[PDB]
């Protein structure tokens, strides 16, 4: 990861 | 994050505590999303949201200024979690806490069910996107858009500065000349960082601006909100 979303978190 | 897309939402987006780091950051992003779509007069017929994962929070203000919204993501599992909510299925994530938060920020003019319904009417297409491709949306044909929105996606989607520049240009392909490009992302500092990053504090602003100028847009506004930033640009 927060604030990156899956699947980057 | 967490175990899967849904768990990720359960962990971070229930708004259970106004003082949590996540609620704090949503508050900052939504505040800004509100200035951009509701104050700064960013408006139009069609908006494409790039890298929307399983979240809808980034569209709540935007659905007041855009007749139609296309949501996209690299991961087909994010898209299913999203659709679940869009199609009003029974075990969809509860978005009420964030929804009513935005309602409140907009001056409590509408209550949650009206804001949810307004968003659903605006969203008709749910599509794969890949920022790396010449055609970000591959084979899907779309009328040119008035806005491309990308929140916290294209910095993590691009390992390379060249790729990041390519991506911007590829995103440009979806846009009417004159249409808007709205980027939100972090410029992370060097502290406790493992490996290498494509941008630097105050200086790194100037390098992402340069990357987007070089990609065929002009800088309309850049705002510091980890270095959380906004960038509204217009396609040339």
């Amino acid at each position: 990861g927060f604030p990156y979303r899956p699947x980057f978190c | 994050s967490h175990f899967n897309p849904r768990d990720y939402l359960e962990k971070y987006y229930k708004f259970g505590s106004r003082h949590s780091a996540e609620s704090q950051i949503l508050k900052h992003l939504l505040k800004n999303l509100f200035k951009i779509f509701c104050l700064d007069g960013v408006k139009g017929d069609l908006l494409i949201d790039i890298g929307s994962g399983p979240t809808i929070y980034q569209l709540l203000s935007a659905c007041e200024s855009f007749k139609e919204i296309v949501v996209t993501d690299y991961s087909d599992q994010n898209l299913q979690e999203l659709e679940k909510w869009l199609k009003k299925e029974p075990a969809a994530f509860d978005w009420s806490p964030v929804v009513t938060y935005v309602c409140d920020l907009e001056g409590n003019r509408v209550k949650g069910p009206e804001k949810e319904e307004k968003l659903r009417q605006a969203v008709k297409q749910v599509l794969k996107c890949d920022v790396t491709q010449s055609q970000p949306l591959g084979a899907v044909p779309l009328p040119p858009a008035d806005c491309v929105l990308s929140t916290l996606c294209l910095d993590a989607a691009c390992p390379d500065l060249p790729t990041y520049c390519r991506a911007l240009r590829n995103l440009g392909s979806l846009l009417k000349p004159g249409g808007f490009l709205v980027i939100m992302d972090a410029l992370k500092s060097s502290y406790y960082m493992i490996g290498e990053q494509k941008f630097s504090l105050p200086l790194g602003r100037e390098a992402v601006e340069a990357a987007v100028k070089e990609a065929g847009y002009t800088i309309e506004w850049f705002e510091v909100i980890e270095g959380l930033f906004s960038l509204v640009a217009r396609k040339l």
